[PDB]
């Protein structure tokens, strides 16, 4: 920016390694120097992805009978199948769809190592109450949601057509659950852990008689002792029975097995690609890498070898071979200046000139813009290292100079 | 007797192998840093912008770049303190030739 | 429901001899991590060639566990009689995060035959049958052992040929020493090798048919068998529950020789396991053919750091249990097996509390009464309660309403019942329904920006 | 390479203009020292080392083979992973990680790099090769 | 509505859900051992 | 713990966790510092003596 | 001593082993430091 606030000359940032270093050091003008900056990068020339294809996963269960209350939810485990939340949803009129810890999008197109659908009966009246930071009877004695896996709750309306759910008598839940210790003195309040079931489960029946019922169960001493008690509530049931859903999904315990389904194409197959850089997704597994065909190592059933960095390593693909896999590398780039002769070279240290006058492979690596001279210096300014040193040529090429 | 010497009894023959260790050691902390989440949900960029959205997205890559920043300013911070010493130490060897 | 055949038809069950004394043997085999015994695997990756540590749920480094043996029924010549067993039934342990089982580690060895100890036999192989649960009681007479609603039974059968799970709940029969008739010591399994275990066909139902002589199987939700190859191989079998169901583990469809345990089966088992107990075995040998069994070892499991190395072929072969001794804490802090000579530091050894101590203010309930009078301001003139020096209680309150939201900010649910205050101020007033959301703190509506806001 | 985070980490300034720098003139510390301490090892004037210097007194250990005995033998007793300033790139592909934890190949993949020092070893040797024939006179 | 805000540390923390107390929870009772404790709502553990 | 649930009980132990990890850094930071100036200042003393 | 806390402390990587393989060698630099200086101070012939 000039006094007068134009802009009259600008570096482009990106375009060259020495357009680099001229940004890094914010001027146009930087000493004369040998800098390192930043890698050359390789990048992906296709992609590779194996999924679990097969068997869909299957919710006809819930599709079938009268629903469970809340607090007798059913669940239903998802693995090495194939998903499709649209197939679910557009048979009820969804009232209320949102996720937690995960996208929307991600809901329905991530892999998973499973996914866990517990529905039952619920009053869309009391939609709040399943809300993380309720503090009413539902989130407290009935059901919670985990706090570590990602989540989503959908609450849905059956349909009139959808004839195969049937209605219980009245949406019913815990309103108290609780222990009498063997003092009859203090009462412990019993709440629900998320994902499981409550202690009072037991007691209470599959659907409340009344409103108010209470209940109890003596405990034998294994279980502590004292009573067990709840009490029942009712809420009138509507025209259509409103159901809940919820969802938790896992992403690392087993081969995230739980997709959408895929069509393949046979260009994303790893034994067409090797030895080129490609972006992959497998069984949810997923980053850039070359693969290569190699000895297998590690448990085969395991299919995913992993380093001690926990980076992935290799793999046991469904076609039987097990591949290594390495990581797309970077091309190491540093730029050796001359800030007199506005010249440059550029060394590729550690890499054989076949990945890049020509280029010149040097002791200390490639190097672009020098070129060889048999000349000796002992007042080098430029070293490259080794016992190299860039010479200008004052401007025309620097030479490559030995150090006396 | 001392062709006998480079062993585990030579004081000067151990120093020489860890100041070979404390480079190495230099270079482990970027090899093995990476893998951290620092209470992300995961050390991969890529894993955080495929599962979340930009409110939340932001907040885990966050957590990342925090992490990493300080893996390098520590890295940076020791590479000057052990690169002062060896210039010093330097000076010593320049004083005993 | 699940189908799991008819209902046995015996008007009784075999006798049971519970004699406790000839099973009190001293035969210890504690995990020892440093040969990786009781390893689970890491579940959903491998490693080759490197030490690591990681955490999961393993066995403690010395653990001698429980041990349980089977043994052989009373006998007289070539007629089987009265069963002989342990008391396992009325042994109920807590199920907690699970456990491992070390199966036929003396196969081959010359043993003892439980019910006659002057006499030896060779030891073979035999599985363990466990009764799994949410719920744990007595039975008509007062034992102990009974569980309630849905049971977890895994069942070997087939004369070791097969592994049979089964959801279910059992209904105590009332015939003769059954649970719910009378002269019940011990319910048991039992097979008879003589019309069992013929060359060629094994009878794969005996010891459920055994099991149905005690319990009515009722409201099954599934029963799924797994094939059991024979050998008298070295084995360890373990189980585990989240939320996605019960986890059998093995070591014999994976790791065989090496001991290391796959998961190779998920069960829909979702209640919360609390409880479980080893259900007797006796085999009804005829007094010339009484074999030694086995013994095997139940050890429980505990989310452990292990320093786990990793052979090429991927197994485990050798583990530190981080938290064993001092020594072992070195190794972990390292990441190795090998450490360099030298005093070093390491954690503390920690005092643990012996007891607790509490003092609060007990006196005078917090009283919530001006609330309960007359007509309720609106919410521009809020009436404010300020509690501080008494005893509060939430439901006191929340009972006399019918509540339509109740939810919590920078508190817990839990603990704005549970904790102590200095203070407790509570604000009551009118409030339509309607405008619900106007009260919420992102609102930029009329009743957050002129009339209530809270803190 | 994510761009969502290259983004973000604009925020926090010229974070890595300040990583460059400050081991850029760390490194070139190194250079300057060594090039500081090999300028004060040399000798003006020198005698010959050939074999039998020493006389009676056993100095072959000492004398190149050109580095000498002693010194390829400290060099050989002390585990140094080969940092590959030619072609590690290529090692690293071709075939991958000599061990676990491999901190040479690691710098591909991790984003950091090895540079190599002022002087090769065969100069480094002419500087103490030529000190020893300078010891006497 | 029912708004409630909670104080936790501008007194002694007096305002508490009633406890049926043991005698075995005292500090007298146990002084000079490890104890976990809960004091007018001030907990942490040590020795009395 | 007392007071938060998990999803919010995290980020507070974790803003702990941040906080005394920093300052075990800067202990060890200066613990280096300080060893490597008493070293050479060891070998002054020895100078010296 | 809180689970919850070490459970978090984890994803930190191996945080502790760093600190202390750190402190380690700095101790073990003053133990070498002080045998060095007083191999020195030490006399080899001295009077009483
Ligand atoms: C996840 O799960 C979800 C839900 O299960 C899946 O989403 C469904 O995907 C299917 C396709 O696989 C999709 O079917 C398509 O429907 C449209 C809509 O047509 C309806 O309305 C017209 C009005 O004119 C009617 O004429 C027609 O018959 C349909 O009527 C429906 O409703 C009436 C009652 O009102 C009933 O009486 C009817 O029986 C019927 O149920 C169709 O137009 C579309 O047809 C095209 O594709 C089929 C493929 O078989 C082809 O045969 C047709 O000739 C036509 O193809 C031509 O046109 C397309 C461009 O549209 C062009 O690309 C082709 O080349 C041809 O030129 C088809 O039948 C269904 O609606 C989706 N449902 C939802 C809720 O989204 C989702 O796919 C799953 N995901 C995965 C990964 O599997
Ligand atoms: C915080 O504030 C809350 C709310 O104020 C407190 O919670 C209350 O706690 C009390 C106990 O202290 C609890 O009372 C218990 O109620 C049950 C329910 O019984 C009702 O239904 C049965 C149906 O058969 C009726 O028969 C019975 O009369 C009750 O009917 C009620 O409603 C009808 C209208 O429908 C009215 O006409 C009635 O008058 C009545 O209001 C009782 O079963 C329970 O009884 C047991 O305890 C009492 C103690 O006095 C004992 O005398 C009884 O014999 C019986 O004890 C035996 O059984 C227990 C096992 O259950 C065993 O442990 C004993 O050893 C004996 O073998 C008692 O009356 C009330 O419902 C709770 N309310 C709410 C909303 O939670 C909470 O405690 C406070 N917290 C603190 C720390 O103080
Ligand atoms: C988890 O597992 C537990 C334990 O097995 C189950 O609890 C048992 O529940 C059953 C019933 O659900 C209890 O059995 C009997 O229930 C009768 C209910 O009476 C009504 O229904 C009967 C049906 O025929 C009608 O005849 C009657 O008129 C009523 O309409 C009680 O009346 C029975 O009482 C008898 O025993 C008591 C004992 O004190 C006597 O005082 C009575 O006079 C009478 O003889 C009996 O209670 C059974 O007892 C419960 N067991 C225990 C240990 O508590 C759980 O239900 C199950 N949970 C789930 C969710 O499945
Ligand atoms: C009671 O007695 C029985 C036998 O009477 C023992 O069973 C033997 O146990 C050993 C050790 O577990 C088994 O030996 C292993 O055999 C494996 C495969 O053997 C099969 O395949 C090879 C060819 O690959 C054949 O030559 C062989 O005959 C079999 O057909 C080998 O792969 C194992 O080697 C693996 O482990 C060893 C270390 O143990 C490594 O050094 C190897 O490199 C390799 O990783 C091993 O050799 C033996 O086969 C079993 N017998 C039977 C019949 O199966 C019971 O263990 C014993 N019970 C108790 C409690 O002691
Ligand atoms: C007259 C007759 O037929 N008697 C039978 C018993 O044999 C005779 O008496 C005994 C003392 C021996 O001297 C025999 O040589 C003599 O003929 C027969 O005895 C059983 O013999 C076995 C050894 O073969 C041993 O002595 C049996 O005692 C025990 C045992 O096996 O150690 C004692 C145990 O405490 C008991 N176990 C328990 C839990 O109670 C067992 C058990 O009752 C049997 O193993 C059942 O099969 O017996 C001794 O009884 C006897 C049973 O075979 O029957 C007599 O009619
Ligand atoms: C030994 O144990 C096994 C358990 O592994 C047990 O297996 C069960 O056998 C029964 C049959 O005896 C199976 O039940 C059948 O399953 C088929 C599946 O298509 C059904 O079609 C059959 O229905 C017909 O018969 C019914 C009999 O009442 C009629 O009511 C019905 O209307 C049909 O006519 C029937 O349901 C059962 O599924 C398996 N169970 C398992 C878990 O595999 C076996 O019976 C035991 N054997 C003995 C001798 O006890
Ligand atoms: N029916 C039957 N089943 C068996 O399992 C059985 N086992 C034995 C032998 N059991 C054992 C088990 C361990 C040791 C043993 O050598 N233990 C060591 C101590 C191991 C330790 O504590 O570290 C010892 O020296 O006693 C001996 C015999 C004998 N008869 C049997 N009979
Ligand atoms: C498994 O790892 C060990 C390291 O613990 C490898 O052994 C090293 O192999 C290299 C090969 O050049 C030698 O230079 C090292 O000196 C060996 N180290 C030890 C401790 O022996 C072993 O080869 C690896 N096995 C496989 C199949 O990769
Ligand atoms: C079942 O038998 C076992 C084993 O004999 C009993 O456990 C023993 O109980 C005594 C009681 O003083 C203890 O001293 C022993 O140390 C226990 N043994 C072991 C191995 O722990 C058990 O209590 C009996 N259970 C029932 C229900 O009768
Ligand atoms: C177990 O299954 C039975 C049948 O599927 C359930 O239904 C009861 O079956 C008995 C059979 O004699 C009938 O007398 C009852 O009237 C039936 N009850 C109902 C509500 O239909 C039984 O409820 C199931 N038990 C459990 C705990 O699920
Ligand atoms: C578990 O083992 C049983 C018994 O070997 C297998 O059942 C046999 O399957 C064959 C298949 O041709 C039949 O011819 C036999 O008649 C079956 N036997 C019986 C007793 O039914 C069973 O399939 C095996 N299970 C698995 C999963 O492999
Ligand atoms: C149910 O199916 C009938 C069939 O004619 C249709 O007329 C009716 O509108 C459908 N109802 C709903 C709610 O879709
Ligand atoms: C690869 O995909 C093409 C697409 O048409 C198909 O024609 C070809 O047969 C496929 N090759 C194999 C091996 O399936
Ligand atoms: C991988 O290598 C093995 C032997 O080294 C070979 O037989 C197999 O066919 C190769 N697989 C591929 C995909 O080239
Ligand atoms: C430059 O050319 C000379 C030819 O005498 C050759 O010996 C030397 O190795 C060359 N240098 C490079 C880097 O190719
Ligand atoms: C448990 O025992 C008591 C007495 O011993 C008896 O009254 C009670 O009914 C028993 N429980 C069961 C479930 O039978
Ligand atoms: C301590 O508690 C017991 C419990 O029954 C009681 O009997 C005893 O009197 C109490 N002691 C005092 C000093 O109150």
């Amino acid at each position: 920016f000039s006094v007068d606030g134009y802009i009259r000359r600008a570096i482009d940032c990106g375009f060259n390694d020495l357009s680099q270093l001229h940004c890094s050091y914010e001027s146009f003008d930087v000493e004369s120097g040998v800098y390192s900056v930043s890698s050359f990068e390789a990048k992906p020339s296709g992609s590779v992805v194996e999924q679990a294809e097969g068997v869909e996963c299957d919710f006809s269960p819930l599709l079938s009978g009268t629903p469970p209350q809340v607090y007798n939810f059913k669940r239903l485990v998802f693995t090495n199948c194939n998903y499709n939340l649209t197939k679910l949803l557009s048979l009820f009129s969804v009232n209320d769809f949102t996720c937690s810890q995960i996208s929307p999008a991600a809901i329905a197109s991530n892999c998973y190592s499973s996914l866990i659908l517990d529905y039952f009966s619920y009053p869309l009246s009391m939609k709040s109450d399943l809300s993380v930071s309720s503090a009413g009877p539902i989130s407290q004695f009935n059901y919670k949601q985990s706090f570590s896996n990602p989540t989503c709750l959908i609450l849905a309306t059956v349909p009139h057509n959808l004839t195969t759910i049937t209605k219980p008598l009245k949406y019913s839940y815990i309103n108290k659950c609780s222990r009498l210790l063997s003092d009859d003195r203090t009462e412990v309040p019993q709440l629900v852990n998320a994902n499981q079931y409550s202690p009072c489960v037991s007691i209470v029946p599959s659907t409340v008689w009344e409103d108010g019922d209470y209940y109890r169960k003596q405990l034998s001493p294994l279980e502590g002792g004292g009573w067990l008690v709840a009490s029942g509530s009712t809420v009138a049931m509507t025209e259509q029975l409103q159901m809940g859903f919820g969802i938790t999904v896992q992403y690392g315990t087993d081969t995230n097995s739980v997709c959408p389904k895929l069509e393949f194409a046979n260009d994303t197959k790893i034994a067409s690609q090797l030895g080129n850089c490609v972006e992959y997704s497998l069984y949810g597994v997923s980053g850039r890498g070359v693969f290569q065909n190699c000895t297998a190592v590690g448990v085969r059933q395991q299919r995913f070898v992993y380093d001690a960095y926990q980076n992935l390593v290799g793999y046991y693909s469904d076609d039987g071979n097990y591949y290594c896999l390495r990581a797309c590398v970077s091309v190491p780039v540093s730029v050796i200046y001359d800030k007199e002769t506005k010249t440059h070279a550029t060394l590729f240290g550690s890499v054989a000139c076949e990945h890049i006058y020509g280029p010149l492979q040097t002791p200390v690596g490639c190097v672009l813009g020098l070129v060889n001279s048999s000349l000796f210096v002992e007042d080098c300014k430029l070293p490259l290292g080794q016992s190299l040193c860039a010479l200008p040529d004052t401007p025309g090429e620097m030479r490559l100079a030995s150090i006396a | 007797a001392m062709q006998t010497g480079f062993t585990t009894t030579n004081e000067a023959f151990q120093k020489v192998q860890d100041a070979v260790n404390n480079n190495a050691q230099a270079l482990s902390k970027l090899a093995s840093e990476l893998s951290n989440t620092f209470g992300a949900i995961s050390a991969s960029i890529g894993d955080i912008i495929q599962r979340l959205d930009p409110p939340e997205q932001d907040a885990q890559i966050d957590r990342l770049i925090n992490g990493r920043l300080t893996t390098l300013n520590a890295f940076v911070a020791q590479q000057l303190v052990r690169s002062e010493s060896a210039a010093l130490s330097a000076q010593l060897a320049k004083d005993k030739v | 429901t699940v189908d799991v055949g008819p209902d046995s038809v015996k008007s009784a069950c075999i006798e049971v001899d519970i004699q406790q004394t000839f099973f009190d043997k001293t035969w210890p085999r504690p995990i020892d991590v440093s040969k990786a015994d009781g390893i689970i695997y890491p579940q959903g990756r491998t490693y080759s060639n490197i030490t690591i540590t990681y955490q999961g749920l393993f066995p403690y480094q010395g653990d001698h566990g429980d041990m349980y043996v089977y043994s052989a029924g009373h006998a007289t010549g070539t007629t089987p009689q009265k069963l002989f067993v342990a008391n396992y039934s009325q042994d109920v342990k807590q199920f907690a995060n699970g456990f491992v089982v070390r199966i036929g580690a003396a196969a081959n060895s010359t043993g003892t035959v439980i019910i006659s100890p002057s006499t030896s036999a060779t030891i073979r192989k035999i599985y363990p049958a466990f009764m799994l649960g949410s719920s744990v009681g007595n039975f008509s007479d007062g034992k102990m052992g009974r569980f309630f609603n849905h049971t977890l039974v895994l069942l070997p059968d087939g004369c070791g040929t097969l592994l049979r799970a089964f959801y279910c709940i059992l209904e105590p029969r009332s015939g003769n020493h059954c649970p719910a008739g009378n002269s019940y010591t011990s319910f048991a399994t039992y097979h008879t090798p003589a019309t069992d275990c013929s060359d060629g066909n094994y009878n794969r139902n005996a010891s459920l048919n055994s099991f149905k002589e005690y319990f009515n199987l009722r409201n099954c939700t599934f029963m799924y068998t797994y094939n059991i190859t024979e050998d008298e191989i070295l084995e360890w079998f373990g189980i585990t529950q989240t939320a996605q169901g019960v986890h059998l583990f093995s070591s014999r469809y994976v790791d065989l020789y090496g001991g290391n345990m796959f998961q190779f089966a998920t069960l829909p088992v979702y209640d919360t396991i609390k409880y479980y107990s080893i259900i007797p075995h006796s085999i009804r040998s005829i007094q010339s053919d009484r074999k030694a069994w086995a013994a095997f070892y139940v050890y429980k499991l505990q989310p452990l750091t292990f320093l786990l190395d990793f052979s090429v072929d991927g197994y485990i072969r050798r583990a530190i249990d981080c938290g064993f001794n001092d020594l072992s804490q070195l190794h972990c802090s390292y990441e190795s097996f090998d450490v360099e000579s030298g005093v070093y530091s390491v954690s503390s050894f920690e005092a643990k509390p012996s007891g607790s101590v509490v003092e609060q203010a007990e006196g005078v309930e917090c009283d919530f009464s001006p609330l309960l009078s007359g007509t309720p301001p609106q919410v521009y003139n809020f009436k404010r309660l300020v509690f501080t020096n008494c005893n509060y209680n939430l439901t006191k309150l929340l009972s006399l309403f019918s509540v339509n939201d109740f939810t919590c900010s920078q508190i817990s649910p839990a603990a704005i019942a549970s904790n102590c205050y200095s203070s407790l101020i509570l604000d009551y007033f009118s409030y339509p329904l309607s405008m619900k959301s106007d009260l919420s703190v992102s609102s930029a509506g009329p009743i957050s920006q002129f009339n209530y806001k809270q803190s | 390479g994510f761009q969502k985070c290259e983004q973000l980490l604009r925020e926090y300034g010229q974070f890595c203009s300040k990583i460059n720098q400050a081991l850029h003139g760390a490194n070139l510390r190194q250079d300057d020292s060594v090039r500081n301490l090999f300028a004060s090892v040399k000798s003006s004037q020198s005698s010959p080392i050939i074999p039998g210097f020493g006389g009676d007194f056993n100095l072959t250990l000492l004398e190149p083979v050109a580095r000498s005995a002693i010194e390829d033998l400290l060099f050989d007793k002390v585990t140094i992973a080969d940092p590959g300033y030619m072609q590690g790139y290529d090692d690293c592909m071709q075939q991958g990680p000599a061990s676990a934890r491999d901190l040479i190949c690691a710098q591909y993949v991790a984003g950091y790099k090895v540079l190599p020092p002022l002087m090769d070893v065969n100069m480094e040797a002419a500087y103490t090769s030529s000190l020893l024939g300078s010891i006497a006179g």
